């Protein structure tokens, strides 16, 4: 979607591997703020959204 | 109220007790106020901070 | 420590970075005190093949 009206899809009861986030390289820019990207693999969350 | 005397000084100890426990549910300015929430989010640069 | 990377790549030649060479190509430490240089060499380590 365009940037006014942006999708947003929920994310909920799934096991998540970023690791396959982390290892790609097609990513230009993969930068998070509140978390580091390695310690996505041994935590647990919900209100995940895209 | 007879014994006041001493029961001030045991309210005033075990209320700077209270305080001082209290005081480690404050973050001050960081992202949470549990040690290990940040070493288990964050990499050891920011983790630092 | 001299070598050839890409030009998107020169921002992981840092102390307390993410990515791919400074994982698994050359990594630098946190507490790292010098200088690194960076400059184009695409006349130089190219080939139209």
């Amino acid at each position: 979607a365009s940037v006014y009206a942006w999708n947003r899809k929920r994310i909920s009861n799934c096991v998540a591997d970023y690791s396959v986030l982390y290892n790609s390289a097609s990513f230009s820019t993969f930068k998070c703020y509140g978390v580091s990207p390695t310690k996505l693999n041994d935590l647990c969350f919900t209100n995940v959204y895209a | 109220s007879a014994l006041g005397k001493l029961q001030d000084v045991v309210n005033q100890n075990a209320q700077a007790l209270n305080t001082l426990v209290k005081q480690l549910s404050s973050n001050f300015g960081a992202i949470s106020s549990v040690l290990n929430d940040i070493l288990s989010r964050l990499d050891p640069p920011e983790a630092e901070v | 420590d001299s070598f050839v990377i890409r030009g998107d790549e020169v921002r992981q030649i840092a102390p307390g970075q993410t990515g791919k060479i400074a994982d698994y190509n050359y990594k630098l430490p946190d507490d790292f005190t010098g200088c690194v240089i960076a400059w184009n060499s695409n006349n130089l380590d190219s080939k139209v093949g």
